[PDB]
RNA sequence: UUACCGAUACCAAGCCAUAAAAAGAAGAAAAAAUUUUUUUUUAGAAUCUUUUUAUGAGUAGAAAAUCGUGGGGU
RNA sequence: AUUUCACUCAUAUUAAAUAAAAUAACUCCAAGUGGGCCAUUUUUGGUAAGCAGAACUGGCGAUGAGGGAUGCUCCUAACGC
RNA sequence: AUUUUAAAAUUAUUUGAAUUUUUCUUCUUAUAAUUUAAGUUGUUUCUAUACAGUACUUUCUUAACCCACUCGUCUUGAAACACGGACCAAGGAGUCUAGCAAAUGUGCAAGUGUAUAUGAUUCUUUAAACAUUUUACGCAUAAUUAAUGUAAUAUGUCCAUUGUAGAUUUGUGCCCCACUUUGCAUACAAUACCGGUAAGCAA
RNA sequence: UAAAUAGUACCUGAAAUCGUUAAGAUGGAACGGAUUAAGAGAGAAAACAAGUAAAGAGGGGAAU
């Protein structure tokens, strides 16, 4: 076949998700991960240094 | 036999009389066979090697018609006899004969 | 057949094939054979060993028109005779082929080959080899002497 | 003749599902690694008592000098452990004999233990497959996976997660693996080397020799 | 340096000069490859008569076609029977051993033909 | 640059194309090699190579060997590249099919007496085009009288490489390094 | 100690040539006017056509494709 | 010691590793070549020499590109556009 | 014009479920399109409302930043304070023959070549083509020894020496590999058999 | 006389060389390689206009 313009595998979403079939999973994973509040931390900072 | 239609090619593709090169520009190269719908040397058109062909082409002054054996003929009229001797070419044919009409 | 050779590929290129610095210098090794056991004898020793030296006695005026004799081996005597006349004579159990080998231009019979078993054969020759009579005689066959 | 197609498209994704819950085992076993090394190194801190690890088993490795002026041995080590240009880098198993003959190209190459975001990048990024027949390869990018299925898929090893796994952790392909993956193609560093003609570990500025954990660094210039 | 034009790509112009042609009158332009020995040319020295080779060569998709986007093509006398299937991609030139008459012909004949001429006022 | 042998261009070693300028064996092997190149039968490859070797490896084979190698099985029929000569040391001959380039009007009437057919390379596309129940053969490569001076150099130890010579009288090449009386020998 | 400038080396892309490689001995598309006309093509050449990859230095030296000159049949 | 039979010794990564390992192996025909030189290291004679003579390797010659102001051999690096 | 398709993702439905616990959360059951898929496409001007111009493409001459030592030659080393070259036009050098070998192509093939020469309503071109009554010769079919000379299994049977691999081949598990069948060519050997010279016998 | 730029060195009349006119350049070499910019020459075959109506000159072939 013809050689076409080799999509970058490292950000192009659609050929990232194609290559690897679980990516679309750990992103949104990860974004569910840095979607959370700063309270929490913020009241748990000293919680996990005193321990 | 001794001879077939594939064999004739191999024979006629370097020495004829009817193969014309481009000096000029060397990606020209045209066959003149009087049986050729198109003048392209291939042996899937030309008219001394099919089994049976046809075209349309001038013959001082007034454009004759030939069918392959070697039948003579003199546009309604032409689509007729393309019709009376048929076998893309057909239409390609007519396209070409309209054509070469205009030509004084 | 001129532009076929190999001098019109190098006509710019000043040595013309025949080296530079070495030159091209007329008769360099010397003119002939001259390099016989001074200075060319290793190609002599390794391809032309026994060139040198003279062995045997002496034939004064050989004459090889007295030792002419042409060969034929004992297999080859059948394929001699035509192969319908073959088949009649293979197919009869009480006729055998008689060959007169001076006709065709044969003198001498030799031994080689292997004949067709239970199959006489007459045979008429100036020469024959004991082998090959062994081998004639051996199916029946009759060696036959002439001159 | 066209129950061929849906059937080659319940294939397709039956591989694709498998592929799945390979990656995602894989991912188990990348934080399971960090937790228990982070744990053991705590309670080795914890008692009187220490804790190494071993090395990593894969070293990254390119080459640094250019062709000419080598020693003759040198440039058969060079041609026998894939490393043609100036800028080619390859992986490389640790055994005492492979680190042994690494010994006498110590000079003119640069190797270290990967990492893995760096590996998945260089796979991803830079990383280009022989094709073809044998012997006639045609180097070609990734862009997909059907030529690794079609070629390395016996080993059940099908995809771009299993080649990361099987590249990060020394597993039971790698004469595969190394043999199909051609040799990477580096571009210089974004900044620059330090003195191409002094070691690292001399005090003075230098760079060829061995960098364990380093070089991952100036792998993220390389690429 | 390379010039663009439409589609057709050109990596060079100025047709190369032999290599000491400028003080030595008996050495024509036409080019040839210098042999020599310590002939600088053949070392390739910094800008000095830099000579052809085979990356200069265009490329064959688009190589002898004319900046008309058609291939030329020579006619002597009335040969324009292979001309009229491919009058979009063939321009014609007369030979320039033809008589006025006969040129007048061609180009009547060509001009209702529907295909350029390239030396349309020859000897007129 | 580059650490590669050659430059890192593959080479092979063989003919290319065929510098047979002969238009009905040109045909031939335009249809072999198209037969090689669709199928998967190496009969085809083999035979289409074979059809573009010199003519000094397409050899004459004759038809004493021919039906000697026929012996074991009746059934099948052979192919050999060269022609195949008439040997008149062979006194009958049972039953051959065949197939060769060129033949011999004996062997012709020989072989059409014993009954057989002779197939030329057409009927044999036409009729077993996957090589089924064809043996392959080939005459005597080596035999040639030219590899007579090939080898150790004549005048190596224990070399059997034929010299030139202009004829094999008693003064040619027979007295220095060949008997033990003229100083060494071989 | 950073930051820099710095090659016909390196990387990405394009094109040429060589070598290898994968493969091959018959059908309508679009646009512009206004359903009908016009406008361009409708390709099949095996020492070829399409496509992929790699490589690309050279004196003496060898081979191939080539371009011309005096003639000669065709 | 030989022949024929038993039986079977990892072979699914392949009787260690790694291998653009079959760009191999062979045969034939043939040109040039057959005065060398420089460099790190070893070393002979001579006080020494840009000397005379050897050694493992690389270059120069056969080769330009960037640098050492400049240089046949130094450093980087070997050249399609 | 029979992989610019498949899925890959996105939207909007629907399916069951899930879990890190929900507005980029994920896995598809089924639907229709989008493209981040499946190498740059669109919009507005100008060229420009002209037939040669100041524009546009190109040749030439001048300048400008950077670089560049007279070529050819023998030479380890050439620009050399090494040699030939004031200039121009024409001529100017790996050819021909005998013989051999090798490579290639062709015909024929155990035969091959028709030599001198012969016949012919050939007898401008024809100093060429055509043709050659039932072992002429060269080269090859069989070698070997100074040499008188001798001369390749051996009549069990038109089997055609024996091994190790080895191309094919017929089949078992119309496309692989392992199992028996044939064993090209060749490679490495072994056997016989002919001449020669030894040795034993020897009418 | 068709031509005298065919005028007895008489078919064509290149090169080294020299002359004239024009343009340009000119601080111990000139010429050049690669990139241009300005000038001076030329140039319509892509460098815009197919068809549509009318009239001037031409032309052709089929129909009888």
């Amino acid at each position: 076949k013809k050689r076409l313009q080799n999509k970058n595998s490292l950000t192009n979403f659609a050929v990232r998700c194609r290559l690897n079939p679980a990516y679309k999973l750990l992103r949104s994973l990860a974004v569910l991960r840095m979607r959370k509040s700063i309270l929490e931390k913020s009241k748990n900072k000293k919680e996990k240094r005193v321990q | 036999s001794n001879v077939s239609n594939a064999l004739v090619w191999e024979l006629t593709r370097k020495s004829n009389c009817f193969i014309k090169k481009n000096k000029a520009g060397k990606k020209g190269v045209f066959l003149c066979d009087p049986l050729n719908v198109n003048y392209k040397n291939t042996p899937s058109s030309s008219g001394l090697v099919k089994s049976n062909s046809t075209n349309v082409t001038l013959k001082d002054g007034k454009v004759v018609f030939s069918v392959k054996v070697v039948n003579h003929f003199k546009m309604k009229n032409v689509e007729k006899l393309l019709q009376q001797h048929g076998s893309k070419n057909k239409e390609k044919l007519l396209k070409k004969y309209k054509r070469l009409s205009k030509l004084y | 057949a001129t532009r076929f050779k190999k001098n019109r590929k190098k006509r710019g290129h000043v040595s013309a094939g025949h080296g530079r610095v070495g030159k091209h210098r007329k008769h360099p090794g010397g003119r002939g054979k001259a390099g016989g056991l001074h200075h060319m004898r290793i190609n002599f020793d390794k391809y032309h060993p026994g060139y040198f030296g003279k062995v045997g006695m002496r034939h004064l005026n050989l004459l090889k028109n007295r030792t002419y004799c042409p060969t034929i081996n004992v297999d080859k005597l059948w394929g001699l005779l035509p192969e319908e006349k073959k088949k009649e004579f293979s197919e009869n159990k009480d006729i055998a082929p008689v060959i007169d080998v001076t006709r065709k231009g044969y003198f001498k019979v030799l031994g080689n080959g292997k004949l067709k078993h239970n199959q006489p054969i007459v045979v008429k020759a100036r020469y024959f080899s004991s082998v090959a009579e062994k081998k004639i005689k051996a199916v029946g066959g009759q060696c036959i002497l002439v001159a | 003749a066209a129950k061929k197609i849906k059937t080659l498209k319940l294939i397709n994704k039956k591989k694709r599902n498998d592929l799945r819950q390979r990656t995602l085992r894989y991912e188990e076993e990348y934080e399971s690694e960090r937790k228990k090394i982070i744990e053991l190194k705590r309670e080795a801190r914890k008692n009187n008592c220490f804790y190494r690890e071993a090395e990593k088993k894969v070293v990254f490795v390119i080459r640094l000098k250019g062709v000419n002026k080598l020693p003759p041995k040198v440039r058969s080590v060079f041609r026998l452990l894939r490393l043609l240009q100036v800028h080619n880098g390859v992986f490389v198993k640790v055994n005492k004999a492979t680190k042994e003959m690494l010994k006498i190209v110590e000079p003119y190459v640069t190797y270290g233990y990967p990492t893995l975001s760096t590996v998945r990048k260089l796979l991803y990024k830079r990383g280009y497959v022989r094709v073809g027949k044998v012997r006639r390869y045609a180097r070609k990018k990734i862009q997909d996976n059907a030529d690794i299925s079609k070629h390395l898929g016996k080993y059940n090893v099908h995809g771009i997660e299993d080649m990361v796994y099987q590249l990060y952790t020394c597993g039971p392909v790698f004469k595969k693996v190394n043999n199909f993956l051609w040799a990477f193609k580096l571009k210089p560093p974004r900044k620059g080397f330090k003195a191409k003609r002094h070691a690292f570990n001399e005090p003075r500025p230098g760079d060829w020799g061995n960098r364990e954990a380093h070089i991952n660094e100036l792998i993220n210039r390389m690429i | 340096a390379v010039k663009k034009v439409g589609k057709i790509i050109k990596k060079r112009t100025k047709k190369f000069t032999r290599f000491q042609s400028n003080r030595f009158m008996r050495v024509k332009p036409a080019w040839r490859k210098p042999r020599g020995i310590d002939c600088r040319v053949r070392r390739r020295y910094k800008g000095t008569n830099l000579m052809p080779s085979i990356g200069y060569g265009s490329n064959k998709k688009t190589k002898f076609l004319l900046p008309n986007n058609k291939y030329k093509y020579v006619v002597k006398n009335k040969e324009m029977e292979p001309l009229i299937m491919n009058h979009t991609k063939y321009c014609v030139q007369i030979a320039h051993n033809v008589s006025s008459k006969k040129r007048k012909q061609i180009i009547e004949r060509a001009k209702q033909m529907n295909v350029s001429v390239i030396n349309a006022k020859a000897r007129l | 640059g580059i650490a590669l042998k050659n430059v890192g261009r593959i080479k092979k070693h063989g003919r290319k194309h065929l510098v047979s300028k002969n238009p009905y064996l040109r045909l031939l092997v335009k249809l072999y090699n198209f037969l090689a190149r669709r199928t998967n039968a190496n009969f085809n490859k083999i035979i289409a190579k074979r059809l573009i070797m010199p003519k000094r490896y397409r050899p004459p084979l004759s038809l004493s060997k021919l039906q000697y190698h026929m012996a074991n099985h009746p059934n099948d029929i052979a192919v050999v590249v060269g022609s195949i000569t008439d040997d008149k040391r062979l006194f009958s001959l049972k039953q051959l099919k065949v197939c060769a380039l060129r033949f011999t009007e004996t062997a012709r009437k020989r072989i059409e007496d014993a009954g057989g057919e002779c197939l030329t390379f057409d009927q044999l596309a036409l009729k077993y085009p996957t090589g089924k129940k064809c043996v392959l053969l080939r005459g005597p490569t080596k035999a040639r009288t030219a590899e007579k001076h090939f080898g150790k150099a004549p005048g190596k130890p224990k070399s059997k490489a034929r010299p030139y010579v202009r004829s094999k009288g008693r003064k040619f090449e027979k007295a220095r390094g060949r008997r033990k009386s003229r100083a060494y020998k071989k």
